[PDB]
C-alpha cells in the first residue's frame, strides 16, 4: 500500500514560513518524486513543485525565490519550506506521487495540510452537549470559540458513523470559529446506549471527550 | 502560458442520467490530459489518465474521450456517490496545470426536514453564554427558512446558518442554526421557538422549550 | 516495425523488412537443444561483405538480394552433426561494418527454423 | 634467416639480474636479424652471452649498458640500419659499463661491423675496453654478389626499393595488379606476409596493426584498414565492471571513457556527479569534462539524464551518438529518460536508431523542438512508446521563433539549425540540410546523389552556365582543368611510375595539355616527342 502521510503545523504568522513534512510509505523516494500541490478555496489546484529522486528540485515560476523542498532516502520523508507568507498564501498543501515515473498522473495524495496565515493566537475550543429532548430522535456537541481551523469530531471513538453530521465551521464576529456536530438515533436507545463525541484540535493540543445524556 | 476551460460550472443531475463534463484546452496537446474526483473535505482521486485511460479501482461507469482540445469526462449513469468536484489536468507544457473545476450537485424528490432544538447546557451559562441551536435534519431541496423567536419576538442578527454538504447516500442537506444570546438576556425570557419554512412542508414546523 | 521472415527448413530463407537496413548487418545463428546458440553465418548490407563460421566455412553459402530485402542461405551436403533450430538476426552497425565481424551487434531476432 | 622481434625497454631492468638475462636469452635466443632494437643491459659477471654470436643484423638501434659481463660476443654483427635512435642521434649507445665492484666490459668483438646504415655513435664510461644499392662489402661487383643490402632485399638481389603491388597499364590507362609484387617484410621483399604478421594500408607485414587502424580480411589474407575517424573501442557502462557499485558518471571514473565509441551497458548522469558524494569520497564533476563522451557513437543499454549543465543548451556531448539498443532498460522501460534539465534542444542530430525501450522527456521547462520528432522511425520493436511531456509549450517556442529550419522536413528536428533536420527538404551536403547543390554556380561544384550534393573532382573545370561532372571519378569531368592521360584529368603527366617488363613510363605534355609517350631511349624522363626529349 502507498502512502503519503503528512505532518506539519498550519497556523503561520504573516511573513514567516511554512514547513511540512510528507512522510512516504510503500515505495523509495530514491525512485519517485513527490510533488507538492496547494488549493486555495478560490484559485483551485496549483503546483508548486517537486524534488525528484535524484536530489534535484523544480519550483514553479511564482515559487522560485521563496521556495526549498529538500529529503531524507534513508528517514523515507520530504520536507518542504516555504517562506515570508501572506494572506493570499492560504491554503490546503498537498504532497503527491505520479503513478509512474517522471510523469504527473498524481494517484496518491497526502491528507493535506491546513494552513492558516494569521497574526491572531490560537485557541482551543469549549464543548457542550446538544442533549436530546422528550418527544428518531437527535443529539449532538457544540464546539465553540477555537481558533484556528480544523477541529475533527468523531462519534464513539469512531464507533458510530451513520447518521452523523459535523458542520462546517461558522466564523463568529469575534473572529473565533464555532462548530456543532450532530447525529440521529432511534429514541429507543437513550437510556441504552451511551453517546460520546471525541472533538480534537491539534493546533491548540486539546483533545475533549464529553457525553450527552 | 495554457488554459484549461472547465465547463459547465455547477452540473445538476438526476441519479441515472448521462454525464459530460468538459475541459476545453487554449492550445493542442493531443491526449496529455488527466482528471480528478475531489469529495467534500478528501483529496483529489485520479479517474483518468491520458484523455481515456483508465484507473484501476474507479468504476466502470466513468470514461474519458476526446483529443488537441476539446476532451470530455463521461458518466454513463450517475449514482448519488458521484457527488464530488471534477477538475481536469494538462501534461503537455511547463508547468503542469488545473482546470477550476466542475461541481456535480444531484437532484433527487423533495424531501421534508426533520426539525430538532436543542437548549444551552448548564455547563455553557455558567461561563456567561447562551447558544440555542435549531438542527433541520435530511431534506431537499437546500433552500430552507428558519425563524428564531424568543416569546413571539422576531429575532434578527443574531443567528449564524451553517449548511452540511449534499450526502453521498440519500443526496439530502442538514441546517444548523445558532441564536446566541447574553446568559442575562436569555434568563429574561421564556419561550424559545424555531420556526422553519421549507418546500416539503404544508404548514410551516416549530419546534420550541420553555427556559 | 523490424520484422524477420523465416520460412525454408525442416528434415532457408529471412525476408526482412521495417527500414532503411543502409548500415545494417544480418546473419544466421543455432542453437541446440543441450548447449547455447552459436555464429553460422553473416554478412554486411552494404558493401555485400561476407563472414562464414569454421565449420560453415565452404560447406555453406550466403547471398543478398537488395531491393527485394531478402537473405538467402544454402545448406548444401549437410550432416548429422549440424542439425538444430536455426534464427536469422539483424542489427545496425557503427560504421556500416569496418570493424571486425565477432563483435557485430544484433537487435532483431527471427522466429524459430527448425532442420533435423 | 632466423628473426625476433627485439626489444625497446631502455635502461629498464626486467627483474633480477638473473630474471633480467633468463628474458634477454629467450628473445634473442639464435636470432640472426633483429627487427628491433638489440637491448643488451644489467648483464652480471661470468653470465654466458655466447648466443650472440648468430646476430648478423640489427634494424633499429643497439645497446650496451650497465653490463659488468666480461665479454659481449657481436662477432658476426655485420650491419646497424639505425631504424630507432637510442637518444637525440646515437644509433649506436655504448654507456656506463661497469660498477662499484672493480669489473667493467673488457671484450666487445665487433669484428664484422663494417657499416652503420643511420645515425650517430656514442661511447662513454667504458674504462675497461661492389654494386650500386649494396651496403657492407661485396663479393663481386653485381648486385646480387653482396654481402648485405642497402635498401631492401628480394631473394639475393638487393633492390632499393621492393616491387611495387601494382603497375601503370599505359594502355588502359588504368592500374593492374603486379604478379611480380611483393609485401615490404623487413628489409626484405617478400610475396606474401608471414606467419601471424598483417599487411600495412600500404605496403609492409606488421603483427599489429595499430590505432587509427583495424583489421580487415581481403583475399584470405589480413589486412589493415585505416580507422575512419577514431577506432571503434567498446566499453564498459555503469553498473559494470570498471563501473560495478557505481550511482553515476562521476569525476572520478569519468576518465576511463576516454576514446569510447561503443558502451556495452548504460549510461547514467545524474545530480550526484556534479554535487559530489563524500560518502564514496567522489568530487564534484567539472561540466567540461562531459565531452569524453563525444567519442560515443552507440550504447546497447539506455541512457539516463537527471541532470546536466546549465549553461549548455543541448546535450552536446551525445551529438555523434547513433542508436541506442535499449537491451537493458530503466525500470525495464526506458531506453532514453531526459528528466528536468535546463536544455533548449535535445541535439541529438546523429540519432538513427532506438532499437527497444520506451522514451521520457519530462520537465524540461525550456526544451523546445522534441515534439516535432516522429520517434516512429527511430523504433525498430513493436509496442515502443514515447511520452514527451510537461516540457516548453509549442506556442511559447513559436513566439520565440525556435521551430525546425525552412530546410527541414517536415520529420521534424533535433534542434534550430539546418544540421539538426531529420531529414532535408530538398538536399544535404554534408551533415546540413541545404536549397540546392552547386551544380551550375559555388564552390565546390557538384553533382547530386540520392538527396545528397557530392563534390565533383578537383580536376575537373568548372564550365559557366552549365555543369562540371557527373561522378565522383575525375573521368566523369567535362572539361579536364590541367591535364588528360586519356579518359583521365590529371595534375600532373605518369612520370617515373613502374610498369610492364620492369621499366620506367614516362609521358610529356602536349601543347593541348595531354599526356603523351616519350621515346622508350629516354629514360630519365622527356620534354617532348621523338629523341630530341632527353
Ligand atoms: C563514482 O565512481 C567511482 C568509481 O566508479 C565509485 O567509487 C567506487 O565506490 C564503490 C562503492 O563505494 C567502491 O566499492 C569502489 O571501490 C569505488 N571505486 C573507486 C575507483 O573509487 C563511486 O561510488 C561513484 N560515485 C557515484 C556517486 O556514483
Ligand atoms: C538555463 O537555460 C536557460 C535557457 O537556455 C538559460 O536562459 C538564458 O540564459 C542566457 C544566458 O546567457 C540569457 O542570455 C538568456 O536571456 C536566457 N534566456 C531567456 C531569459 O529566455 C539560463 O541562463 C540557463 N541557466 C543557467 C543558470 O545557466
Ligand atoms: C499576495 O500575493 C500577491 C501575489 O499573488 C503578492 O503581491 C503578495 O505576495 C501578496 N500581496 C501583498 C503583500 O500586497
Ligand atoms: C585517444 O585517441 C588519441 C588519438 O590520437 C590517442 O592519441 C590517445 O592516446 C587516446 N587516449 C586514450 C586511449 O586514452
Ligand atoms: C558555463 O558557466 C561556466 C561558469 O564557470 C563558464 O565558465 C562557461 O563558460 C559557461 N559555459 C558556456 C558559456 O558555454
Ligand atoms: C525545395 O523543396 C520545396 C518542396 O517541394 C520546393 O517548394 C522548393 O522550390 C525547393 N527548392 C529548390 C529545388 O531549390
Amino acid at each position: 500500500q502507498v502512502q503519503l502521510k503528512q505532518s506539519g503545523p498550519g497556523l503561520v504568522q504573516p511573513s514567516q514560513s511554512l514547513s511540512i513534512t510528507c512522510t512516504v510509505s510503500g515505495f523509495s523516494l530514491t525512485n519517485y518524486g513527490v510533488h507538492w500541490v496547494r488549493q486555495s478555496p478560490g484559485k483551485g489546484l496549483e503546483w508548486l513543485g517537486v524534488i525528484w529522486s535524484g536530489g534535484n528540485t523544480d519550483y514553479n515560476t511564482p515559487f522560485t525565490s521563496r521556495l526549498s523542498i529538500n529529503k531524507d532516502n534513508s528517514k523515507s520523508q520530504v520536507f518542504f519550506k516555504m517562506n515570508s507568507l501572506q494572506s493570499n498564501d492560504t491554503a490546503i498543501y498537498y504532497c503527491a506521487r505520479a503513478l509512474t515515473y517522471y510523469d504527473y498522473e498524481f494517484a496518491y495524495w497526502g491528507q493535506g495540510t491546513l494552513v492558516t496565515v494569521s497574526a491572531a493566537s490560537t485557541k482551543g475550543p469549549s464543548v457542550f452537549p446538544l442533549a436530546p429532548s422528550s418527544k428518531t430522535a437527535a443529539l449532538g456537541c457544540l464546539v465553540k470559540d477555537y481558533f484556528p481551523e480544523p477541529v475533527t469530531v468523531s462519534w464513539n471513538s469512531g464507533a458510530l458513523t451513520s447518521g452523523v453530521h459535523t458542520f462546517p465551521a461558522v466564523l463568529q464576529s469575534s473572529g473565533l470559529y464555532s462548530l456543532s456536530s450532530v447525529v440521529t438515533v432511534p429514541s429507543s436507545s437513550l437510556g441504552t446506549q451511551t453517546y460520546i463525541c471525541n472533538v480534537n484540535h491539534k493546533p491548540s493540543n486539546t483533545k475533549v471527550d464529553k457525553r450527552v445524556e | 502560458d495554457i488554459l484549461l476551460t472547465q465547463s459547465p460550472v455547477i452540473l445538476s443531475v438526476s441519479p441515472g442520467e448521462r454525464v459530460s463534463f468538459s475541459c476545453r484546452a487554449s492550445q493542442s496537446i493531443g491526449t496529455n490530459i488527466h482528471w480528478y474526483q475531489q469529495r467534500t473535505n478528501g483529496s483529489p482521486r485520479l479517474l483518468i489518465k491520458y484523455a481515456s485511460e483508465s484507473i484501476s479501482g474507479i468504476p466502470s461507469r466513468f470514461s474519458g474521450s476526446g483529443s488537441g482540445t476539446d476532451f470530455t469526462l463521461s458518466i454513463n449513469s450517475v449514482e448519488s456517490e458521484d457527488i464530488a468536484d471534477y477538475y481536469c489536468q494538462q501534461n503537455n507544457n511547463w508547468p503542469t496545470t488545473f482546470g477550476a473545476g466542475t461541481k456535480l450537485e444531484l437532484k433527487r424528490t423533495v424531501a421534508a426536514p426533520s426539525v430538532f432544538i436543542f437548549p444551552p447546557s448548564d455547563e455553557q451559562l455558567k461561563s456567561g453564554t447562551a447558544s440555542v441551536v435549531c438542527l433541520l435534519n435530511n431534506f431537499y431541496p437546500r433552500e430552507a427558512k428558519v425563524q428564531w423567536k424568543v416569546d413571539n419576538a422576531l429575532q434578527s442578527g443574531n443567528s449564524q446558518e451553517s449548511v452540511t454538504e449534499q450526502d453521498s447516500k440519500d443526496s439530502t442537506y442538514s441546517l444548523s442554526s445558532t441564536l446566541t444570546l447574553s446568559k442575562a438576556d436569555y434568563e429574561k425570557h421564556k419561550v424559545y421557538a424555531c420556526e422553519v419554512t421549507h418546500q416539503g412542508l404544508s404548514s410551516p414546523v416549530t419546534k420550541s422549550f420553555n427556559r | 516495425e523490424v520484422q524477420l521472415v523465416e520460412s525454408g527448413g525442416g528434415l532457408l530463407s529471412c525476408a526482412a523488412s521495417g527500414r532503411t537496413f543502409s548500415s545494417y548487418a544480418m546473419g544466421w545463428f543455432r542453437q541446440a537443444p543441450g548447449k547455447e546458440r552459436e555464429f553460422v553465418v553473416a554478412i554486411n548490407w552494404s558493401s555485400g561483405s561476407t563472414y562464414y563460421a569454421d565449420s560453415v566455412k565452404g560447406r555453406f553459402t550466403i547471398s543478398r538480394d537488395n531491393a527485394k530485402n531478402t537473405m538467402y542461405l544454402q545448406m548444401n551436403s549437410l550432416k548429422p552433426e549440424d542439425t538444430a533450430v536455426y534464427y536469422c538476426a539483424a542489427g545496425y552497425q557503427i560504421n556500416s561494418g569496418n570493424y571486425n565481424f565477432k563483435d557485430y551487434e544484433y537487435d532483431y531476432w527471427g522466429q524459430g527454423t527448425q532442420v533435423t | 634467416k632466423k628473426v625476433c622481434q627485439g626489444t625497446s625497454n631502455k635502461l629498464t631492468q626486467l627483474g633480477t639480474f638473473e630474471d633480467h638475462f633468463l628474458s634477454l636469452q629467450r628473445m634473442f635466443n639464435n636470432c640472426e636479424v633483429v627487427l628491433g632494437n638489440l637491448e643488451i643491459t644489467y648483464v652480471q659477471r661470468n653470465y654466458d652471452l655466447s648466443f650472440l654470436k648468430t646476430i648478423q643484423e640489427v634494424a633499429g638501434y643497439v645497446l650496451i649498458a650497465l653490463n659488468t659481463v666480461e665479454r659481449i660476443p657481436l662477432e658476426n654483427l655485420q650491419i646497424i640500419r639505425g631504424n630507432m635512435y637510442y637518444e637525440n642521434s646515437y644509433a649506436l649507445a655504448v654507456l656506463s659499463n661497469y660498477d662499484a665492484n672493480k669489473t667493467g666490459l673488457k671484450e666487445l668483438p665487433m669484428r664484422n661491423l663494417q657499416e652503420i646504415l643511420h645515425g650517430a655513435v656514442r661511447f662513454s664510461n667504458n674504462p675497461a675496453l661492389c654494386h650500386n644499392q649494396c651496403a657492407a662489402g661485396c663479393t663481386g661487383p653485381r648486385e646480387s654478389d653482396c654481402l648485405v643490402c642497402r635498401k631492401f632485399r628480394d631473394e639475393a638481389t638487393c633492390k632499393d626499393t621492393c616491387p611495387p603491388l601494382m603497375l601503370y597499364n599505359p594502355t588502359t590507362y588504368q592500374m593492374d595488379v603486379n604478379p611480380e609484387g611483393k609485401y615490404s617484410f623487413g628489409a626484405t621483399c617478400v610475396k606474401k606476409c608471414p606467419r601471424n604478421y598483417v599487411v600495412t594500408d600500404h605496403g609492409s607485414c606488421v603483427r599489429a596493426c595499430g590505432a587509427d587502424s583495424y583489421e580487415m580480411e581481403e583475399d584470405g589474407v589480413r589486412k589493415c584498414k585505416k580507422c575512419e575517424g577514431p577506432c571503434r573501442k567498446v566499453c564498459n557502462g555503469i553498473g559494470i565492471g570498471e563501473f560495478k557499485d557505481s550511482l553515476s558518471i562521476n569525476a572520478t571514473n569519468i576518465k576511463h571513457f576516454k576514446n569510447c565509441t561503443s558502451i556495452s551497458g548504460d549510461l547514467h548522469i545524474l545530480p550526484v556527479a556534479f554535487r559530489g558524494d563524500s560518502f564514496t569520497h567522489t568530487p564534484p564533476l567539472d561540466p567540461q569534462e562531459l565531452d569524453i563522451l563525444k567519442t560515443v557513437k552507440e550504447i546497447t543499454g539506455f541512457l539516463l539524464i537527471q541532470a546536466w549543465p546549465e549553461n549548455r543548451t543541448d546535450l552536446h556531448a551525445f551529438e555523434n551518438l547513433e542508436i541506442i539498443r535499449g537491451r537493458t532498460k530503466q525500470h525495464g522501460q526506458f531506453s532514453l529518460a531526459v528528466v528536468s534539465l535546463n536544455i533548449t534542444s535535445l541535439g541529438l542530430r546523429s540519432l538513427k536508431e532506438i532499437s527497444d525501450g520506451d522514451v521520457i522527456i519530462s520537465g524540461n521547462k525550456n526544451l523546445c523542438y522534441a515534439n516535432t520528432i516522429n520517434w516512429k522511425k527511430l523504433f525498430g520493436t513493436s509496442g515502443q512508446k514515447t511520452k514527451i511531456i510537461s516540457n516548453r509549450g509549442e506556442n511559447s517556442c513559436k513566439a520565440t521563433g525556435q521551430v525546425c529550419h525552412a530546410l527541414c522536413s517536415p520529420e521534424g528536428c533535433w534542434g534550430p539549425e539546418p544540421r539538426d533536420c531529420v531529414s532535408c527538404r530538398n538536399v544535404s551536403r554534408g551533415r546540413e540540410c541545404v536549397d540546392k547543390c552547386n551544380l551550375l554556380e559555388g564552390e565546390p561544384r557538384e553533382f547530386v546523389e540520392n538527396s545528397e550534393c557530392i563534390q565533383c573532382h578537383p580536376e575537373c573545370l568548372p564550365q559557366a552556365m552549365n555543369i562540371t561532372c557527373t561522378g565522383r571519378g575525375p573521368d566523369n569531368c567535362i572539361q579536364c582543368a590541367h591535364y588528360i592521360d586519356g579518359p583521365h584529368c590529371v595534375k600532373t603527366c605518369p612520370a617515373g611510375v613502374m610498369g610492364e617488363n620492369n621499366t620506367l613510363v614516362w609521358k610529356y605534355a602536349d601543347a593541348g595539355h595531354v599526356c603523351h609517350l616519350c621515346h622508350p631511349n629516354c629514360t630519365y624522363g622527356c620534354t617532348g616527342p621523338g629523341l630530341e626529349g632527353c
